[PDB]
């Protein structure tokens, strides 16, 4: 009888006051976000092959 | 608390060294008797199917 509970909304709707308001899944976004390490090792970089790269 | 008659003496060892001998009246006279309430709870949890 034991039976989980199972499903993720992507999106969320939610009647505030009338004119119900659509924001998305903060959660569930996917996000990708610089690596600044890398970002200033391009420029001080003395090889062709690794600036390049 | 309640206002119980005591005395002080051994009674057959049924206060060896810390048990109290409570008397019939007592129970009948529904002293100390006490109530204790318990809570469930229950929710749904919509789930895919």
């Amino acid at each position: 009888t034991s039976e989980p509970e199972y499903v993720i909304p992507d999106v969320l709707v939610r009647k505030v006051s009338g004119r119900w308001t659509v924001e998305l899944n903060a959660d569930s976004i996917p996000r990708l976000k610089i690596n600044q390490q890398y970002a200033a090792m391009g420029n001080s970089a003395r090889n062709d092959a690794d600036g390049q790269f | 608390g309640q206002n119980m008659r005591v005395a002080f003496m051994p009674w057959n060892g049924y206060n060896f060294e810390d048990s109290i001998l409570v008397s019939e009246r007592v129970v009948q006279e529904d002293r100390f008797t006490t109530i204790h309430i318990q809570e469930l709870a229950c929710v749904s949890r919509d789930t895919k199917l």
